RNA sequence: GCGCUGCUGCAGUUGAAACGCCCGUAGUUGGCCCCCCGCCGCCACGAGGAAACGGGAGCGCUCCAGGCAGGCCCGUUGGAC
RNA sequence: GAAGGCCGGGGGCUAGAAGGCGAUCAGACACCACCGUAUUCCCGGCCGUAAACGGUGCCGCCCCGCGGCCGGCGCGCGCGUCCCGCCGGCCGCCCAGGGAAACCGGGAGGCUCCGGGCUCUGGGGGGAGUAUGGCCGCAAGGCUGAAACUUGAAGGCAUUG
């Protein structure tokens, strides 16, 4: 289900807005094309993704197995309010390769999910999770080539402000699933934390 | 000291939460650790054979730099199969490196009948076919007490995997040991990768492991 | 083996094209494989162009240019630093 | 031009079921094309089909599920004797207990297991397992 | 899954078989994954632990196609709609 | 041995090897459709037509290479096919 | 059926086999400089070869994704030589797959799990595209095409120096 709270609140995020460039894997989820020729996405597909993903991401017991990757900056704040209130484990800044099949490497982890924001930017990461049995969510722009991703979430990722937002309403559906917050009251934390603020 | 696990699936194995190979292979997981195997065969039933050793130089400013490599294979007899390369300065470590790499990887290997259904599978379950280089390998099922039909090499490989009965047939230039090898090893590979209508029958996933 | 894909020349959909000589020796090249390149350079080198305009007795005049194309071979491009001997990854790279 | 449009038709079903899809198009209907087909379906490789009218080259429809690993023709008729189908089998069939050999006879298009149950001889036309 | 003449199976091992294709998953197919879902109450909020499982092959993973494959399982599986 | 003569079953960008291109006769190959009649091929069965050789049933030349013998109380003893 | 070449007629400016001359060199009858005949141009007619190359025969089917250009047609609107498609052609990158690899991927894929149809060629290296016959041609030469004898490697793609 879609409220008009969230959907005013994607619309002024314009999470909806995406590329010129589109990929024959995600027509499904586009909407019209605007008259310069940027495509618009569709809010119940993406809604009902966040849902599915949520789901997927609850059914695993411990919160310690899943791992976040995001070499973009502006996700860095986003990623951690994401961690640190779902209490899950953050990859910020370079990954290293060999961090999943060297043991030796100092931080060596098995992790049993993986979260990704942009496949072309985290394209080594998704490559090692493949040599050992990983499955990977990612957030998926207009324009996005499928290698190894399970389930994409369509949504823009340039705007700060859009990643932010995501990943506020990721943690929300989460908590509410594991049964901690109602669905009725809102959320007491805003997402104005997960948007990073400059100065 | 003593062994002390480095992974996750190390320390199942050192508890006594999982009790067959089996089970770690019907889930694909990668095996890093030697001693995860040698548990499930604590009495050393696992052979061991030097199938070949060969020199290799480079060239350099002041002479050449010698190097020995190795190819070992593993097995209990009875379904399973591994062989493994090392490299090194010395003949012995290039050994010892040969067969830990042979150890680490190994595959269950599937055997089945010729027409009639008497106890005990005699030979391979259908025919398979490999490739490493320019070689190929062609295994065709055979009758109780054909024998196995193949040059020396491959014949100790299939002894190694338990198998009785079985025609070969070898394409390409087979003079090169490894290659011959390596097409067989992806041949007995591929056996538990082939679907048959025995297989047909419709089972739900269960949660376990 | 082969080094090139288009084999050291810009030939598609048809049989032979027309040749060119080379300005520096006058070899004969096709006009596929010949290296071009336009220049618009003026008259009057840099130095002196104020000195040329002060002397000019006529108010607004412009400095006319030179417009020249030229046309080398492989081998003189090569000894001139026209083109440079890259890398097996580099042949690919088509930016100037 | 065309000339063997059960080749092609097998061509495709095996191009097709190798991506993994759900649904092929055959271009060129036939009356063998159809026999080979309901065979494999009696058999259990490739489920249900549909046959489109247009009065030209009738279209098919077909819905895989997996199973199907190889398919084939063999172009030149040859006559096979009723007690030289074993040296066929073994050439062909990766073992002697579920592939099948469909020939055509005087009593009709039938798998080899059929004909040697009633001692019979005929025409090859091709192979599955 | 293959009997002996008296009808006693003497296969080791029964593979898994990939949701979307059918095919076997061999012991050595390491970009092979298999996922789950978590089933909501009623009133929603809260799962009841029940959890539906799919695995998938690696060449479907290679060449795409697994998210599309994945909401048709859904939906055959469930009202996601 | 030799899938180094390749029907099963080779090779033909770079190792040996696609005629400079087009037209074209002999030759080879030719989409789909009619429910049953005639003809050709095809499959199965059968008749007819030398054995020896080969296969093969039975028989302890002391065994065997062999031969068609042989036992008493023998298919009408046998040499079937 | 390129260019060169030949026969018989025209024409004669550039360049330029042969030839001549100056330099350079130990020598230089070659490279560099200068002069210059045939030829290069047109008509009529012979010859019938080229790295005549995409070193990949012709017809036909299926086949990941992205992009550029050319010709024609249709759809839509906010009417721009806009964007969304179809057919045909010329190109680039590339997942699978293939291969000894370089690489191909509008196949060099769908093939040892080895059968769509037709045609041509090859079987270690030299001797040798030679000898001897035949056919064609004014000729130069072209098509066809051996043996004796000899030899243990010759070749391909790639790696380190
Ligand atoms: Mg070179
Ligand atoms: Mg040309
Ligand atoms: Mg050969
Ligand atoms: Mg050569
Ligand atoms: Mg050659
Ligand atoms: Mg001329
Ligand atoms: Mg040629
Ligand atoms: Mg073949
Ligand atoms: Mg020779
Ligand atoms: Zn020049």
């Amino acid at each position: 289900q879609l409220k008009e709270a969230d959907v005013k609140k994607m619309l002024v995020a314009t999470t909806h807005l995406g590329v010129r460039n589109i990929d024959r894997r995600m027509q499904f989820y586009i909407f019209d094309r605007q008259k310069d020729g940027t495509f618009v996405f569709n809010l119940q597909k993406v809604w009902a993704k966040i849902v599915f993903a949520a789901r997927i991401l609850v059914t695993i017991d411990d919160p310690a197995e899943i791992a976040v990757v995001a070499n973009r900056p502006d996700a860095q704040r986003a990623i951690l309010k994401f961690c640190k209130y779902t209490h899950a484990t953050a990859f910020p800044g370079r990954f290293i390769p060999g961090n999943f099949t060297n043991r030796m490497n100092p931080n060596y982890c098995e992790p049993r999910l993986l979260l990704v924001n942009d496949p072309v930017v985290d394209r080594q990461a998704i490559l090692e999770a493949s040599y050992v049995n990983i499955p990977t969510i990612s957030l998926c722009n207009s324009d996005a080539n499928l290698k190894f991703i399970d389930v994409a979430i369509p949504c823009n990722n340039k705007t700060p402000m859009s990643i932010g937002l995501i990943y506020w309403l990721l943690a929300r559906e989460v908590l509410r699933l594991k049964g901690s917050i109602s669905r009725t009251e809102e959320w007491d934390v805003k997402p104005d934390l997960f948007v990073a603020l400059p100065e | 000291e003593e062994w002390h696990p480095s992974t996750k699936l190390g320390r199942l194995v050192k508890a006594g939460k999982i009790e067959s190979l089996y089970d770690i292979f019907k889930y694909s997981l990668p095996i890093k650790e030697t001693e995860i195997i040698d548990y499930f065969f604590p009495k050393s039933e696992l052979a061991e054979e030097v199938c070949n050793i060969m020199s290799v130089q480079k060239q350099t400013t002041a002479g050449q730099r010698t190097r020995f490599r190795a190819h070992v294979i593993v097995g209990n007899r009875d379904g399973f199969i591994g062989y493994g390369a090392g490299v090194s300065k010395e003949v012995a470590n290039a050994i010892k490196k040969a067969a830990k790499n042979a150890r680490l990887n190994i595959v269950p290997v599937r055997r089945g009948f010729w027409g009639g259904k008497l106890g005990d599978p005699h030979t391979v379950s259908s025919k398979l076919s490999g490739k490493c280089g320019s070689v190929r390998v062609r295994l065709i099922p055979a009758p109780r007490g054909a024998g196995i039909v193949a040059s020396p090499t491959v014949a100790k490989v299939l002894e190694f995997a338990g198998v009785s009965d079985v025609f070969t047939r070898q394409s390409g230039h087979s003079r090169t040991l490894m290659n011959s090898v390596g097409a067989v090893y992806n041949a007995l590979k591929s056996s538990y990768s082939i679907l048959t209508p025995d297989l047909w029958k419709k089972e739900q996933l269960d949660h376990v492991q | 083996p082969v080094k090139r894909r288009n084999n050291g020349r810009s030939k598609y959909n048809c049989g032979h094209t027309n040749i060119v000589r080379c300005q520096n020796c006058h070899r004969c090249v096709p006009k596929d494989k010949v290296i071009k390149r336009f220049t618009i350079r003026n008259i009057v080198d840099n130095t002196i162009a104020d000195d040329v305009l002060n002397a000019c007795v006529i108010q607004g005049f412009a400095i006319p240019k030179l417009y020249n194309k030229v046309q080398y071979c492989v081998s003189c491009s090569i000894h001139n630093h026209i083109v440079r001997v890259r890398s097996r990854e580099d042949r690919k790279i088509r930016t100037p | 031009v065309r000339i063997n449009v059960l080749r092609d038709a097998l061509k495709s079903i095996c191009n097709a079921q190798r991506i993994g899809k759900k649904q092929v198009i055959v271009r060129p209907s036939s009356k063998v094309i159809i026999e080979f087909l309901q065979l494999m379906q009696k058999n259990g490789y490739i489920s249900d089909f549909a046959v489109v009218d247009n009065h030209r080259s009738n279209r098919i429809v077909v819905n895989l599920i997996g199973r199907l690993n190889k398919a084939g023709v063999i172009s030149p008729r040859f006559d096979i004797p009723a007690n030289d189908i074993e040296k066929w089998v073994v050439n062909l069939l990766p073992s002697r207990l579920f592939g099948h050999i469909i020939l055509t006879t005087s009593q009709g298009i039938m798998d080899h297991i059929e004909a040697q149950h009633r001692q019979i001889g005929g025409k090859v036309i091709g192979y599955f397992y | 899954g293959m009997k002996n003449s008296s009808g006693v199976v003497v296969d080791a091992y029964i593979p898994r078989k990939c949701s979307a294709t059918n095919r076997l998953i061999g012991p050595k197919d390491h970009a092979a994954v298999q996922l789950s879902v978590a089933r909501v109450n009623d009133k929603g909020k809260m799962i009841e632990n029940n959890y539906v499982t799919f695995a998938f092959c690696g060449a479907i993973r290679s060449r795409g196609g697994v998210d599309s494959a994945f909401m048709l399982l859904a939906q055959e599986h469930g009202l996601m709609e």
